[PDB]
């Protein structure tokens, strides 16, 4: 018997989707100026490939 | 065939390697003057050396004088 209420996780459902497609978008889509790069990672040194 | 009209397109553009290619930028008018600048620069360091060899000999002479 549970003796209480059930157990719950909370999750603001809108919110994400507003945030997620406001990233998939212009977040992704800023000038490089404002991009960083991580660590321990390694980018090649030209500008316009992609990767 | 093709593969090679390809190839000599890649390797004649702009940034063609996705290895080390970034821009430089520059202005000409510093460069003109650097240019012009290592010209005295360099005749100035042989000359410099050749006066040394004059005083190098005087101080000889001047010896042989005084010997």
């Amino acid at each position: 018997i549970c003796k209480g209420n059930v157990y719950a996780m909370e999750i603001n459902l809108q919110a994400n989707l507003w945030k997620s497609f406001l990233y998939s978008n212009v977040a992704l889509y800023l000038p490089d100026s404002y991009k960083y790069t991580p660590a321990n990672v390694k980018l090649p040194a030209n500008t316009n490939t992609y990767e | 065939a093709a593969a090679a009209m390809t190839a000599t397109r890649l390797a004649s553009s702009y940034m063609p390697s996705s290895g080390s290619s970034p821009s430089v930028p520059s202005s000409i008018i510093a460069e003109e003057k650097l240019l012009a600048l290592l010209a005295e620069l360099e005749a100035l360091s042989r000359q410099l050396a050749a006066l040394t060899q004059q005083v190098s000999e005087l101080r000889e002479q001047q010896q042989q004088q005084n010997k």
